[PDB]
């Protein structure tokens, strides 16, 4: 609706994705969270291993 | 701090490199391997993983300020000029991209 369309188009105005959040303020914290869907195979012949996750950072 | 991006940015030409008419670009590398991958005999190649850094000198991006460093990730690597850096050898070269360049 009109007010969902006023805030989404007005929401990044004047903003900056170059900086971080608190740049010169603060220390920028990252919650991390991982759901392991399912623990890919294991390859010896490369030392390698695949994993696919849900990976959350808030 | 966006101020001073928006005047290093306002009049450059990212085409030229600096001291395009007066010297060669001296630039600095380093590396940092991570890890040299199996040897291929069959295919006479090897993997290797590094951390390449190159240091060099652009007047244009002069900024006087407090602030003293501008640290940034990848958003701003294609608007100013970069080297020509190749790896002469490289069957197959690859760049990281998740979760972002
Ligand atoms: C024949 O035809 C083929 C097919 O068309 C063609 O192949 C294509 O070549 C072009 C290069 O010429 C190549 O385009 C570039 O790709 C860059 C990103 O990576 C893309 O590739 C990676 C990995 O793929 C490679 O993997 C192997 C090597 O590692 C190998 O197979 C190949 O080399 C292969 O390419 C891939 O992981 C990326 O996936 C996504 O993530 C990117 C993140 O940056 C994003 O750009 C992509 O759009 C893409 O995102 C979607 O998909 C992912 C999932 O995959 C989702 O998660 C996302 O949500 C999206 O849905 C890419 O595919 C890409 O960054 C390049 O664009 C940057 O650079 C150009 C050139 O400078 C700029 O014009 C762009 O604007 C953009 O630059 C911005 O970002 C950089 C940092 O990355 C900054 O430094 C810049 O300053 C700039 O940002 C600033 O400005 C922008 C606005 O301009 C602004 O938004 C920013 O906020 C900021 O202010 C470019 O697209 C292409 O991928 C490739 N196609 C293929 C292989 O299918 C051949 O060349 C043709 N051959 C000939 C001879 O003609």
């Amino acid at each position: 609706t009109t007010v969902f369309t006023r805030i989404l188009d007005r929401l990044l105005d004047g903003y900056d994705n170059r900086l971080r959040p608190g740049l010169g303020e603060r220390v920028t914290e990252v919650k991390t969270d991982i759901f392991v869907t399912s623990f890919g195979p294991v390859s010896d012949h490369d030392m390698e291993y695949t994993i696919d996750v849900f990976f959350r950072q808030s | 701090v966006t101020v001073i991006l928006n005047n290093l940015l306002e009049g450059y030409d990212n085409k030229l490199r600096p001291d395009i008419g007066v010297k060669p670009t001296l630039i600095h590398t380093d590396m940092y391997v991570n890890s040299i991958g199996p040897v291929n005999a069959i295919n006479m190649e090897y993997t290797i993983d590094i951390f390449f850094a190159q240091t060099w000198y652009d007047r244009r991006l002069k900024f006087n300020s407090t602030i003293k460093v501008l640290r940034l990730n990848s958003n701003m690597v294609g608007k100013i000029w970069i080297p020509d850096t190749f790896f002469r050898n490289s069957k197959k070269a690859d760049a990281h991209w998740i979760t972002t360049p």
